[PDB]
């Protein structure tokens, strides 16, 4: 009967039926083969553990996220994500649901083709639709205008939408957030004598990326108050009992989203991708793009964004103009609440790709 | 000419064919504009030449199928012709009311010494038939009563014993003890199930022995497949045994304060399932406030047409004095049942010097004191016996000592649960040995057995015990395929009539899938207890790991049903059987297969000071422990090889003797007169092999 909302994040892949309430399944995405020799002999241990059990098995597997820079690792592992989720998580039958898949706003072919085709031929789904993660965040906001931020691991995007079509000449994809922020946290945490070089153990870094990082009100002045060090040094406890005190690097890491030259990319910060996409939109329409800056995704849940972003954009944006940055609740599930609103909305059930139409066209004409 | 169309409320209804093509057979109902749908070959069966005829034997019905067989039974339900000859199988329908003709003594006196088929179908037409083979071929006969639970397999059994004690001598010295003692042993073994409120959880087998001249010489009743797994886990609407609810309900306060009994909610083996009593309005107000559970204060008495727990406690103790049981020995029987209740209330924990061992909890100190008073073994000596693994070094050398290695907390709970199943096992064998003592047999030759065991059992929550019950039905149906189909077609060619020696659709690959060594399901479950860190998920995945494909089984993920859509890979398995595909959930499978004691619990309960407890554990179970005797056998054993040994031993008594084929059909779920369900009655014809036997036999004649 009901449609199935599946968001192909890199997180935190999200799954839940079409309305009326929250996603049923959230899990850390990973597939991991056992990287040691089994002298007890098992018995019968898994060839591949998927998440959640592959996060209950850190230090004994080699974790591989199923999508890497928004592209699949191979569809052999991707299919194990799908099969595991539908059968061994959700408990949903393949031929009893219209599905909804998500992709990035700008992603190369044949990643949506090969996907659409393999899921139709393998699981035999009776209807399918593929939405960009940004468009679903517009439905979640409820507004009819604005620049949309899908910032998730490992690809962020800046999509401007104006009632009710997408603007071709101002769509920006920045590869700055969020896996490069995980890897950067691992690169500046060595500065305090720690090591996390092991693939599974990198997850422990991801968990410290969640809880203790904070964005400065201004870089230069937090560097000033760092010279007065005490409150910056906060003590985290690590699963083997180790106590870690991070302070300067604590505000340095998130600070990356402004002035990203520290990572190694020449492209400018969230600051400039916001301004430069707005200043490629027509003069008259710009008026309503200002104050409809809408954030989304889990990688915008660092503390100090959006009011760093607000103060910085408001300084460059035109004089006597209104610029409020709209930050909803629970942004990590924003995208999903988008998908839920879409597939529940009448009459757009008949804007899906159904099995008879797929049988006719195969992997051709995906538009 | 019309055909039969499957209807939801009638099962099968009459209807003509008004458009025809394979897989597009349009069947119009008879003078009804109802289900004007299309069918398939397995949804269309032909009808007879005329609908205004009903027959005693179904040998006169040419268009015989399941719709014409359920229609002959629907008409003979009206005319009260409950006993009906189907091929060579008696089908009996329970009318649930008193009909004088079946209770007439002239009916037994007419049928006295009369040949099968030259006289009407009746209960006494089967009991004379398994007596004429004693005079023809000189062979012993096993009466097997099959059918749904609460279908009259125990009540129709008393008609069979009444015919044998009236037409072939006066039989055994005093009959009526067998009739009186069946509700007595049903206190001990009957429980409450989803299928029927009064259901039997054991397979009794009466053995009436005779001599060379075919005169009765005595009796022996035993029991097969005891549901001891009901002790540890009761269920949700199911009860445990019916003796604990019959003992705490009405009995004295100068017996309940002394045996330290209390309301059902306090005891571990009564902390799951239904704690309510079966009662009626006068008996309910006779139950005192302290005897009520919180669920009884909330929902009161349970409803059954004949069970009254407070009523049945007087008819239990009257039936005890009728089998010769002394009132002081009834008090020793009450001390063992109360000792199981204060054994279950031992709660364990970890702690101590060993650290990885086990101790007991503080709140089980008042309960351990009442347990050592009831069993006859000391409290300190039971606390260092439940928690340890005794072994010795004497066998390996003259430096001998006997060490103790403390067990885990889960193995302390499994040893206490195995000690509780061991006491009730030998207690049930002591009650049937006390009744067997009053009618012993002298110089046996011929003998007439009467089986009373459950049919196919499947509902909303099936488990291990429903798989052992459905497997025992699958072994009996392969016995019936070589005794009802292979044997009878040898007899049509012994009269020169004709018919070929045609083969049936076998299930020998399924038999060598449940009990088969190495790759069978019970041989992978019995290996699970031998493993350290045993799990139901490892055992369920080990079946699908051992054989990837096999048409007799599938996991809930591969089942198309909605009920199985919510059940995961590691949560159950589905076996396709003669009665269809039945899912058995997996959880607590490790402990359900566990039922054994090592020497530290055996050299304490057997050696009890109490002669009664010591006699429950009678010789050779009780044996002296002494130097170099010389090995630690039998260790694990398991419920699955207890059941495989006791099932294959009854197969050697069935393959070696003649038999009678009786099926008892329940016409309505509420158990009252003049109500024909039609669809539930069809399910008892579809879960009893009736469709397959009435298609193979027909042939060229
Ligand atoms: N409280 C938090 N603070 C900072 N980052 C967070 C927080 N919670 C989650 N994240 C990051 O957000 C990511 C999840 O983002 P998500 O919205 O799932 O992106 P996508 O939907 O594209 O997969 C995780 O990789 C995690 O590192
Ligand atoms: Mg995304």
């Amino acid at each position: 009967t009901t449609a199935l909302v599946c968001d192909n994040g890199s997180g935190l892949v999200k799954a839940g039926f079409a309305g009326d309430d929250a996603p049923r399944a959230v899990f850390p995405s990973i597939v991991g083969r056992p990287r040691h020799q089994g002298v007890m002999v098992g018995m019968g241990q898994k060839d591949s553990y998927v998440g959640d059990e592959a996060q209950s098995k850190r230090g004994i597997l080699t974790l591989k996220y199923p999508i890497e820079h928004g592209i699949i690792t191979n569809w052999d592992d991707m299919e194990k994500i799908w099969h595991h989720t539908f059968y061994n998580e959700l408990r949903v039958a393949p031929e009893e649901h219209p599905t909804l898949l998500t992709e990035a706003p700008l992603n190369p072919k044949a990643n949506r083709e090969k996907m659409t085709q393999i899921m139709f031929e393998t699981f035999n789904v009776p209807a399918m639709y593929v939405a960009i993660q940004a468009v679903l965040s517009l439905y979640a906001s409820g507004r009819t205008t604005g620049i949309v931020l899908d910032s998730g691991d490992g690809v962020t995007h800046n999509v401007p939408i104006y009632e009710g079509y997408a603007l071709p000449h101002a769509i920006m994809r920045l590869d700055l957030a969020g896996r490069d922020l995980t890897d950067y946290l691992m690169k500046i945490l060595t500065e305090r004598g720690y090591s996390f070089v092991t693939t599974a153990e990198r997850e422990i870094v991801r968990d410290i990326k969640e809880k203790l990082c904070y964005v400065a009100l201004d870089f230069e002045n937090e560097m000033a108050t760092a010279a007065s060090s005490s409150s910056l040094e906060k003590s985290y406890e690590l699963p083997d009992g180790q106590v870690i005190t991070i302070g300067n690097e604590r505000f340095r890491c998130p600070e990356t989203l402004f002035q990203p030259s520290f990572i190694g990319m020449e492209s400018a910060g969230i600051h400039e991708t916001t301004y430069n996409s707005i200043m490629k939109c027509d003069i008259d329409i710009r008026k309503d793009l200002y104050a409809n800056n809408v954030m989304s995704g889990g990688t915008t849940m660092y503390p100090g964004i959006a009011d760093r972003m607000q103060k910085e954009i408001t300084a460059l944006a035109p004089s006597t103009m209104k610029i409020k940055i709209i930050a909803p609740p629970e942004r990590k599930y924003s995208v999903w609440i988008g998908g839920s609103i879409l597939a529940s909305l009448s009459t757009f059930q008949q804007m899906w790709i159904t099995k008879q139409e797929y049988d006719e066209a195969g992997p051709s004409i995906v538009h | 000419k019309p055909v039969w169309a499957p209807h939801p409320t009638d099962g099968f209804q009459v209807g003509n064919i008004v458009d025809i093509g394979p897989d597009s057979l349009t069947i119009e109902p008879l003078n009804q504009k109802g289900k004007t749908f299309l069918a398939l070959i397995n949804q269309v069966f032909p009808a007879e030449e005329d609908s205004k005829k009903d027959v005693e034997d179904n040998c006169s019905l040419m268009y015989l199928n399941e719709a014409t067989l359920l229609h002959n039974i629907k008409v003979r339900y009206s005319k009260d012709r409950i006993y009906t000859y189907v091929a060579n199988i008696l089908i009996a329908v329970n009318p649930y009311f008193d009909i004088p003709k079946i209770y007439s003594s002239e009916t037994i006196k007419s049928y006295q010494g009369k040949s099968l088929g030259t006289m009407p179908p009746h209960v006494f037409a089967i009991a004379d038939k398994a007596f004429r083979d004693m005079k023809v071929l000189k062979l012993s006969q096993s009466i097997i009563v099959s059918g749904e639970s609460g279908a009259g397999k125990t009540e129709n059994t008393k008609f069979v014993l009444r015919y044998l004690t009236e037409s072939y001598g006066t039989g055994q010295d005093i009959d009526d003890r067998i009739v009186e003692a069946n509700p007595l042993l049903e206190a001990f073994g009957n429980a409450k199930t989803v299928r029927n409120n009064n259901s039997s959880r054991f397979g009794k087998f009466v053995e009436i022995h005779f001599n060379e001249k075919s005169s009765v010489v005595g009796g022996f009743v035993s029991h097969y497949l005891l549901e001891k797994s009901r002790i540890c886990v009761q269920g949700k609407e199911e009860r445990n045994y019916h003796i604990f609810y019959r003992l705490c309900a009405g009995a004295s306060e100068d017996i309940r304060e002394r045996l330290h009994l209390s309301s059902p909610d306090n005891f571990r083996y009564l902390n799951r399932g239904c704690t309510r009593y079966f009662a009626n309005k006068e008996t309910d107000k006779q139950i005192l406030q302290n005897r009520k559970s919180p669920e009884y204060l909330k929902a009161g008495s349970l409803k059954d047409p004949l069970l009254d727990d407070h009523g049945d406690f007087i008819r239990m103790c009257t039936a005890m004095k009728k089998i010769g049981l002394d009132d002081e020995e009834k008090l020793d029987l009450f001390r063992v049942v109360a000792g199981v209740l204060h054994l279950g209330n031992i709660d364990f924990e970890e702690a101590g010097s060993t650290s990885g061992g086990c101790n007991l909890k503080n709140k089980s100190t008042q309960a351990l004191e009442y347990c050592a008073e009831l069993l006859g073994l000391d409290q300190d000596d039971l606390r260092v016996s439940l928690t340890t693994r005794v072994m010795l070094t004497t066998a390996g050398g003259a430096k001998g000592t006997v060490i103790k290695v403390p067990l885990k907390v889960e193995q302390a709970n499994n040893a206490r649960d195995a000690l509780a199943k061991t006491v009730y096992s030998h207690l049930f064998d002591h009650v049937v040995n006390r009744v067997n003592q009053c009618f012993p047999f002298e110089t046996s030759s011929y003998f007439i057995g009467v089986l009373d065991i459950a049919g196919f059992e499947y509902f909303e929550h099936n488990s291990f015990e429903q798989f052992c019950i459905n497997y025992c039905n699958e072994k009996l149906q392969q016995f019936f395929n070589e005794r009802i189909l292979k044997e009878e077609q040898e007899l049509y060619q012994k009269e020169g009539l004709g018919v070929n020696e045609v083969h049936y659709v076998d299930n020998q690959d399924c038999i060598d899938l449940i009990e088969a060594r190495l790759v069978g399901i019970l041989d992978i479950l019995d290996e699970e207890n031998r493993l350290p860190q045993p799990s139901d998920q490892h055992f369920t995945s080990a079946v699908h790991q051992k054989h990837k494909d096999h048409f007799r089984l599938s996991i809930p993920r591969k089942s198309k049903l909605a009920i199985h859509r919510n059940i995961r890979d590691d949560e159950g398995f589905i076996i396709r059987h003669f009665a269809g595909a039945v899912c058995y959930e997996t959880t607590q499978f490790v402990e359900k297969n566990n039922d054994a004691l090592h020497m530290s619990l055996e050299s304490l309960i057997c050696e009890s000071r109490d002669k009664f407890i010591r006699e429950l554990f009678e010789s050779s179970t009780n044996n002296n422990k002494d130097t170099k005797q010389k090995a630690g056998k039998l260790s694990f054993i398991s419920v699955g090889n207890k059941f495989k040994t006791q099932l294959n031993l009854l197969l050697d008594k069935l393959r070696s003797t003649g038999a009678s084929f009786i099926r008892c059909i329940k016409p309505n779920l509420k158990m009252t007169s003049h109500h024909f369900e039609g669809a539930q009655i069809l399910s008892q014809l579809q879960c009893s092999g009736m469709v397959s036997v009435l298609d193979l036999m027909q042939g060229g004649f």
